[PDB]
């Protein structure tokens, strides 16, 4: 979870940015907007 | 022909090349006989003057007549009154079209506009009818997709349609055939392909037995063993 | 009886309310024909018009063998401009299926002088008018009125009468109208009879804008539009459900079939709205994908063989399966199997449902529930 | 055949041309952000790979949407040629027809925009917490390298407590790089494909314009011929 | 009808079904009489025959003969001389489209193919026109988005586009109406709505004031003062 | 009209509409049994509409200096302009105003197709103020009719063409005006100066009308001199143009 | 021409052009109040051309062995060969040479559309040495056209071969080369020996190679002239110099 840990710390450091300082890139960098399905057919759909 | 049919009792076959020139002849004189011309310019009697000719060409309990009639289509407009009227009189009609010939696919018989009454599972058998129906379906799928192909490219098509299209291209081309009389202007020696061999070969193609073989090997070969042979030859050379 | 005899007027008629069961799924279920209706079978050369009319003619032997003159639909087939060998093949077809004993074939073939081609439909209408007027039901097939129009054009132009559109005379509409309007359903003051007209028209290139097509499309109560692009795709009969329309509509459908045909029609309308993206079915939205799947499977579900009319008892379970969505699990190619197997099961099992869809003619909730049961069971086995 | 039919055909083809032309401009507008998201990630990659220069599953990355031309087709060709975990509905579809039993994990929805380290990291996290990519000798990434504004090449990059954390990290970093280069290649391929489509549409419009003119002349000739027959 | 106007002294409405056949019979009689046929085969007297029929249909000091004329469009081609000449005299168009019956929106009037000349503020008033224009804009927006909503899910729409779509569907279904003659057909009590009571209702819908309530409650009601009643029944 | 023309007065003749004159002459000729031509119209129909139209003229100071202006209307079927009578009248006239149904239905009224419409003469006639201020309007409107096919798309919209999509939307809202409300040149040119110079950018597209109605008041009351000089003297001299910029910026700071 | 034909001499008659003859007969007919037909032409515009072109014939030695050859020209509106008069003359004549504007403007001159062009007498008239060499080039280029059309949407081998064949056929105005000079090139063309030559070099080849045979190989041209047909020995002696020069080139 090293990259995962850096991802969590990154969401922290990004939300820590002043609301008057966030560029849209910052709000985007939090929008994963993705799903995953195990796999024959998919047993389970979920967010990712 | 009528005397060979009725008074001599033999089996007759009557070639007429070209029957349109009959109707056109009646047209050329119609204006000078004082008739008001009909549609695009044919004589009013077109529907009847043709029948009195066409109805005599028929099989009877006295004798059999097998007739093969060339029917010129002016301006390629099959809607022209004369071909439109002739179509009603024929059991089997093979429409040669210019587009197929531009594609180099002689004998240029439009695989779709062409039709025959005896293409029924009762007469040809179920296997032949299923093969023919799959062929027509594949070629009509290709002709329907042609616009998507022309604009968005073939790559937009799904796997089912890419396969159907490659198979339609193989099939429209496998319908080509060198005629022994055409050799003097095509070079390729003539071929006669039996009915059962044609049915089985197109069946094998539909079943995907030769998806591996390239299109160019299906052109002007004859049977499918010659598809294989031309494929081996392209591979060797 | 005279050839040109005045059609019945407003007062003596009664509204079309009873069905001309064709046995063709694509007709009974989406463009029904009632006893007294007038339905144009319009389509290009060799697109299946005669096949629709003749499947209709053949189906009737389910009813015409029985005891009640009310169910029996006697048929008249007018062959105008056809070749005599085609009429011979037609009578051989009708004899194979025994349908001649209740069919009359009136032939003014291409060789027959033009006056007889112009007059033959009128005399066939006068033949059927006897059944109409004597308390029986009739069906008259004009194959085809384009050639009658050509014969009348020859007559008129050789009479030095002035031409109009497409060189046809200025009163061809009056011809086809005073021909067709004689098809009617009468009231109990006049014998409860009927005469149903199935006129054929030969559209060149599918142009409904030609003169005789423009006229007949307006004279008739509806049209079964046969298309070649559908024919070659194996959709046979090649009925363009969209272009095809019936003004009598539900009043002609068998009750049990009306129930399911409403939903069939709605789903195929959605399919026609979506069809422009049918070749891109993968990436489309979930609902659009559902409608593409079900529309394709329904369009396939309607295809049936030549000379093989299904009775309504066999149409209803099948359209039910298509509508309610059971066939969504079946590969598009196996549907032809599903029917031939599925109906057999309904005779091997649940025979009461077929027997009552025939007797009652109405899908009571009990029958619909048992039908759902049988459909679930066979799609499980399938 | 008749004038109204050619007219509606031409109008539909014109609408198609209009749509594809708008799509080209939209793709060109997104390309500006895809290029920068690619540049930054290329620098980041080169920096991380300096370590592999000094010191030393198949994840198939594509989009979820089509009309990209040969993007997905060429990447699937590369996968089969080398030959699984799929990112995007389209590569998943290409593989599902051929090796249904091999797809272990499918990711969808990331194809709509440039990749972010969040997306890459969570995808890797599913590879590590679900697929358990730990200690697998078999790990590599197949993805599109955008060679030019008019070409892309299917490509593969291999994959390899810090000596383990570095693999756990370069998984996310190389996945990010692959998604970024695939996004640039996809956008460029779509720009090219829609431009080609619009050119083909203009050509078809020219052809059907020839046909419109010919049918106009024929219509007029036929109508005036009939009128003249009437005026005799 | 003109006697009911001139001597009876009261307004009457005249149904001509179908005028295409007036023009058609005119062409038939003209071809028979030997007049040189014009364009596609219609009579030269097309426009003047139509005028001599129509312009008797008009208002005057004693009353008015209104006409509701069915117009058959051959081959769906509005450019055919017959419908093209009929269109020059009629100023209100009501299109009954089967595609509207597929949605079950009876009486199946196409909200966008139907058009009228009297929709001008000068005749109906600026309020009626603003309301009708908002209705038309919303429905045209939905019809435009109809392709995109199929290619892509509705989740892809902006909230304002999604709002216009939802209010478009609700507007569509509020346009449906139970007819009084059709109460025997299906039992529905068949209400009829005044014009003012219709503008004030589609206004309340458009403003989002009545967006709180569901689609099916707008179905077959004679006003929002009845849609709220139906919705209260449903919520209960 | 030729009377006002010859006697030293200016006239305006509106033919509504000549397609029906062509139909009438077609009937008249076919019943006289004269030989018909294309579309059953007689051969000389070009002569009909030419003999009718180009009687319109602007005379010399030696013949009276009067004039007669012809605004013939033509009802095109389905927007087709290749029809015979339209094909002739488009060729006879000095220019055309093409009213598009696709615009009329969108509520853009008058629905003038700024692209197909042309005046191969009137550029030399336009009131000088409007030539000055609208010098850029045709370019802006063509750029807008290019970019507008892209209106729907999201924040990825390029900043370069976003200004086109702003100015064109505002100009389209400006150019529409209610029927039976024709505006004087003094009321026309200020609005077009505001539009072309992009002053309306800071206004919501649904409120442009409230601008056009309110702005006319701000001009009429606060800047009577400017409107008066524009109408009376006829052109926007630089000083009046600066007055116009000042007045527009003032109201827009207010608005 | 029939005087030469009948008295045992040979003639050739170029009609330039029959579209305008048809227009003239259309005028003559319509002015005579003859009812118009398709394309406003009279119904017998076919007879006008059949009784003209059928006279072009080759006779037996009973009638003196003469011949008359007809090279009619037709102008096609917008390049559509589906028109009435074009179709009529295609039906009367034994073949067609279709010259395409798209090719002509691209610089492919003469602009022979190999697909639509066909001569139904074919090899029987062709010099023996060219039948012996060309194989089935016409159908190859007809197929190459469709192959390229679909490539736009190992095919590369057919496409390369077809592009090089199309380029090889170009010729300059007023500059005719006899058959001794055509037989050599079409072998390197049909047997694909040209695949190793870039397209832009073909114009350099056609002359240089022609210079090589004429410069050194008088023995080959003075054969194909006097013999008119290749013995497999001379065919070998031609395949040899082709391989040699092409390897040099
Ligand atoms: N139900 C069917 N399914 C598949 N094919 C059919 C069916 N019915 C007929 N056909 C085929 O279609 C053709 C029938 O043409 P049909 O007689 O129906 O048209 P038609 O009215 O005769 O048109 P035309 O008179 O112009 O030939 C035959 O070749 C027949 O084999
Ligand atoms: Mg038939």
């Amino acid at each position: 979870s090293y990259a995962a840990y850096l991802n969590v710390a990154a969401q922290a450091i990004r939300s820590s940015l002043k609301t008057e300082l966030q560029t849209a890139s910052v709000l985007n960098r939090s929008q994963t907007d993705a799903f995953y399905t195990q796999y024959a057919s998919e047993p389970t759909p979920i967010t990712k | 022909a009528e005397y060979f049919r009725d008074e001599e009792g033999q089996d007759v076959l009557l070639f007429i090349d070209n029957i349109f020139r009959f109707t056109q002849a009646g047209s050329e004189v119609s204006a000078l006989l004082g008739r008001i011309p009909s549609a695009v310019g044919y004589q009013p009697t077109l529907a009847t003057d043709m029948g009195l000719l066409q109805e005599r060409i028929t099989t009877t309990k006295k004798g059999s007549v097998t007739s093969v009639q060339a029917v010129y289509v002016p301006a390629d407009d099959l809607t022209d009154p004369a071909p439109a009227t002739t179509f009603a009189h024929l059991d089997a009609t093979t429409v040669l079209s210019r587009g197929i010939s531009e594609l180099g696919i002689y004998p240029a018989v439009d695989p779709l506009d062409s039709k025959s009454r005896l293409l029924d599972a009762a007469v040809v058998g179920q296997e032949h009818y299923d093969v023919a129906s799959k062929v027509q379906e594949t070629l009509q799928t290709y002709k329907s997709l042609q616009d998507i192909i022309a604009i968005l490219g073939m790559d937009e098509l799904s796997e089912q349609d890419k396969l159907t299209v490659e198979r339609a291209r193989k099939i429209q081309r496998f319908l080509s055939q060198p005629f022994a009389v055409a050799e003097v202007f095509t070079g390729i020696p003539g071929k006669l392909v039996r009915l059962k061999d044609t049915v089985a070969s197109f069946k094998a193609v539909l079943e995907g037995k030769y998806d591996n073989i390239p299109e160019h090997a299906f052109y002007m070969v004859g049977g499918i063993e010659d598809v294989v042979a031309k494929a081996e030859k392209l591979a060797a050379e | 009886s005279r050839a040109q005899v005045k059609a019945p007027g407003i007062l003596p008629r009664r509204s079309v309310h009873e069905p001309v069961q064709t046995g063709l799924k694509a007709v009974d279920a989406l463009v029904p024909i009632g006893r007294g209706q007038r339905e144009l079978i319009i389509g290009d050369r060799q697109t299946g018009k005669t096949a629709v009319a003749l499947d209709t003619i053949l189906n009737q032997k389910r009813w015409n063998n029985g005891s009640d003159e009310s169910k029996k639909l006697y048929c008249v087939y007018v062959a105008v401009g056809q070749k005599r060998s085609t009429v011979a093949q037609l009578v051989q077809t009708l004899e194979q299926h025994d349908a001649m004993k209740y069919s009359i074939i009136v032939a003014a073939t291409a060789s027959e002088a033009a006056p007889l081609q112009y007059l033959a439909p009128f005399t066939a209408a006068s033949i059927g008018e006897w059944f109409r007027d004597n308390g029986k039901h009739a069906l008259i097939v004009y194959d085809d009125l384009s050639k009658q129009a050509v014969a009348y054009r020859q007559l008129s132009l050789l009479l030095r009468r002035p031409p109009g559109r497409e060189a046809y005379p200025g009163d061809v509409f009056y011809l086809h109208s005073r021909l067709l309007e004689r098809a009617a359903k009468l009231s109990e003051k006049e014998g409860s009879g009927s005469l149903t007209a199935l006129p054929v028209i030969e559209t060149q290139g599918g142009d409904v804008s030609a003169y005789i097509p423009t006229n007949v499309i307006s004279i008739t109560d509806g049209q079964i539009f046969l298309e070649a692009e559908l024919f070659y795709k194996g959709i046979r009969p090649a009925i363009n459900v969209g272009l095809s329309v019936s003004r009598v509509g539900s009043a002609a459908q068998v009750k049990a079939l009306k129930q399911v045909a409403g939903s069939l029609k709605l789903f195929l309308a959605q399919y026609r709205e979506v069809a422009a993206f049918a070749q891109f079915g993968s990436d489309l939205d979930a609902s659009t994908k559902q409608t593409l799947v079900r529309g394709e499977r329904l369009t396939q579900l309607l295809k049936q063989n030549q000379y093989s009319p299904l009775a309504t008892e066999e149409q209803v379970p099948l359209i039910y399966a298509g509508v309610n969505g059971h066939l969504d699990g079946i590969e598009l190619s196996r549907i032809g199997e599903f029917e031939s197997s599925f109906l057999s099961y309904l005779k091997s099992n649940h025979n009461e449902l077929l027997t009552e869809i025939r007797e009652k003619g109405e899908l009571s909730k009990e029958l619909l529930a048992s039908l759902k049961s049988a459909t679930e069971s066979f799609v499980a086995t399938f | 055949a008749t004038l109204k039919e050619v007219e509606m055909r031409l109008k539909s083809i014109k609408n198609i041309e209009k749509i594809t032309k708008t799509m080209k401009i939209v793709a060109s507008t997104r390309l500006s952000k895809a290029e920068k998201a690619k540049i930054s990630a290329k620098k980041m990659d080169e920096a991380e790979q300096l370590f592999y220069k000094n010191a030393e599953l198949i994840v198939a990355i594509t989009s979820d949407k089509g009309l990209c031309g040969s993007i997905h087709s060429q990447l699937a060709k590369a996968v089969r040629r080398h030959l699984i975990v799929t990112i995007g509905d389209k590569i998943k579809m290409q593989l599902l027809r051929t090796h249904p039993n091999n797809i272990k994990l499918s990711i969808n929805g990331i194809g709509k925009d440039a990749p972010t380290f969040q997306e890459s990291a969570l995808i890797a996290d599913k590879l590590l917490s679900v697929m358990k990519a730990g200690t697998y000798p078999k790990i590599s990434i197949f993805y599109n390298d955008p060679v030019s504004s008019l070409s892309f090449e299917p490509s593969e990059k291999p994959i390899f407590n810090v000596p383990r954390d570095l693999f756990e990290y370069t998984l996310a970093n190389q996945m990010l790089t692959a998604m970024a280069q695939g996004y640039a290649a996809e956008i460029s391929a779509r720009r090219n494909a829609m431009d080609n489509a619009s050119k083909n549409a203009g050509d078809m419009i020219n052809r059907y314009s020839i046909l419109y003119n010919r049918t106009r002349q024929a219509v007029i000739t036929n109508e005036l011929v009939d009128i003249i027959t009437g005026a005799s």
